[PDB]
């Protein structure tokens, strides 16, 4: 049986995650979806050149667990959809993880993570996408282990993509 | 510095004039404000959905169809303080349902009561300046 131990979907837009640089890259944004109330973190700098954004998910108590699996919801922007479009525009974001004993609340270094993969869209959100109101939501899991620290960080970093990101679950399996 | 505060009540002389248009930056953040308490009746409380329309609806205050709500100002008392639209105006979104905000437009959000009295159309012009 799946113990889950982070569900951003959930939380209703309460959850308040770390942003790197303060107040440039990934933004919570609020919409309606299936006549429901939804919270996501986006971003979409694909005119700006070189993007470096870090959403940092809180600090998640490890307690019991070994192995944990992540479950991404999310779109991603057709690159070729933009008037513009510099040629850095990218169509992948990266997923990563650091362990830790302690907190470190409001302090974010990025070298302390590890990359997991890059994580890229099977279906691309294309310009009619926008007038036919059709989201295309892809669903990406990985997992990483043995987990050996008290605690852990997850962390997505943005290179000059247009992403989405809808929904974040994190559980371990019991047994 | 950077974002636009409007609460969405009917006390809020501003909306008294129906013309009520702040004006902003691409990149900016419009903080919509729910009508919010800590004790008057559960039935005089506030209640509001919020419509991301274009001008011809403006005009007549009314939404065309669902797709337009924007939130839903329905939680008048929770104890985490006002419920809150922030709207940033981007020129891009990677998601589908939302909208895109271009520099010498104009963007309109008209409201409803829920289950009360409309003694006046509330409503709201943005102009994205450049
Ligand atoms: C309906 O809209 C009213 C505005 O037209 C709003 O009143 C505003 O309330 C806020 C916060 O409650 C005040 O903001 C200030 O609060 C204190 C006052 O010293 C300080 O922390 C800050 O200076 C802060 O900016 C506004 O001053 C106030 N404006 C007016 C005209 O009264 C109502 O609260 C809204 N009503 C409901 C039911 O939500």
């Amino acid at each position: 049986k799946e113990v889950v131990l982070l569900d951003f979907a959930a939380a209703g837009g309460e959850l308040g995650w770390l942003t790197h640089p303060y107040g440039k890259g990934w933004d919570l944004m609020q919409n309606i979806m299936n006549d429901m109330p939804i919270y996501m973190y986006s971003v979409c700098n694909v005119m700006s050149g070189d993007q470096d954004n870090w959403l940092r998910t809180n600090w998640v108590y490890r307690g019991e667990a070994e192995r944990i699996f992540i479950e991404l919801k999310f779109t991603v922007r057709d690159c070729n959809s933009f008037p513009g479009g510099a040629s850095s525009c990218k169509e992948t974001f990266n997923l990563y993880y650091a362990e830790s004993d302690l907190d470190y609340g409001t302090n974010f270094q990025k070298r302390l993570f590890t990359k997991i993969d890059t994580i890229a869209p099977d279906e691309i959100t294309v310009s009619s996408d926008f007038e036919a109101r059709h989201v295309k939501l892809n669903v990406e899991e990985r997992s990483v282990g043995p987990l050996t620290r008290k605690g852990f960080y997850l962390a997505f970093q943005d290179i000059g993509a247009c992403v989405a990101l809808l929904s974040v679950r994190v559980y371990y399996k019991k047994c | 510095a950077d974002r636009h505060t409007v609460f969405w009540n009917s006390s809020n002389p501003k909306f008294r004039n129906e013309d009520y248009t702040i004006h902003v930056q691409l990149n900016d953040y419009v903080d919509i404000i729910c009508p919010h308490y800590e004790s008057v009746a559960d039935a005089a409380m506030e209640q509001y959905i919020l419509y991301l329309v274009e001008h011809e609806e403006y005009q007549l205050c009314q939404p065309q169809s669902k797709d337009q709500v924007r939130w839903q100002c329905n939680r008048p008392s929770a104890k985490h303080g006002p419920e809150k639209l922030s709207e940033k105006f981007q020129r891009f979104t990677p998601f589908t349902l939302g909208k895109e905000f271009k520099e010498g437009h104009s963007y309109y959000y008209i409201s409803k009561p829920i289950h009360q009295h409309e003694d006046r159309c509330l409503r709201l012009k943005v102009t994205v300046s450049g």
